[PDB]
Parts: structure tokens; sequence; C-alpha cells
């Protein structure tokens, strides 16, 4: 196993702070379902029973 | 007229006197009052046999 660390922006002790910002826009992703409905069922008794 | 088993849903008056009953086997409505065993099913679509 290996879990990659996250960017390290280390913190400065003067009156400036460090910042790191992004370089470009690369956008969109796959999206999760949410499963709104279910199947509606109906059983004819005295036929299957 | 000839008398045979059958289930019926009978409504006794506060004197104890049947003036009102329904067949089962007879039309599919009569199957819905059973079933509720109430002389009122409320309006809908309704699976039968």
């Amino acid at each position: 196993i290996a879990f990659n660390h996250p960017i390290q922006v280390d913190q400065l002790n003067s009156s400036y702070f460090k910042l790191s910002i992004p370089t470009n826009f690369s956008f969109g992703v796959t999206q999760e379902y949410i499963q709104t409905t279910i199947q509606k069922v109906t059983v004819d008794c005295k036929q299957y029973v | 007229y000839k008398l045979q088993p059958l289930t019926f849903l009978l409504d006794f008056s506060v004197d104890g006197y049947i003036r009102r009953a329904i067949d089962c086997g007879f039309n599919d409505l009569s199957q819905l009052h059973c079933s509720y065993e109430s002389f009122d099913v409320e309006s809908g679509v309704y699976s039968v046999s």
C-alpha cells in the first residue's frame, strides 16, 4: 500500500502568508444516481396461491 | 332457491336484524366489498382475480 501526501504549504512566521493557487480549469466529472422510485407490483390472490 | 356454502358480508342493524348482505363471489365489486368488509370502498383502480 501507499497513500500519497497532499500538497504541503509551509507556514511563515513573518507578516506575510504563503498561498498556493490553481493554474487550469479541467472541468467535468461522472456523477451519482438517487433511485427516486421503485417498481410497483400487484399479486392476484386466489390465482398464484 | 338452492343453498350452498358461501361467504357473505352481513350487515346487522342495532336490533340485530340483517337488512343488507353481499356475496363475495359475484361482481368483482362485491369481492372488493368483502375485502375491506365494508359497504363503501374508496374510489381507485383495484386489481381483481
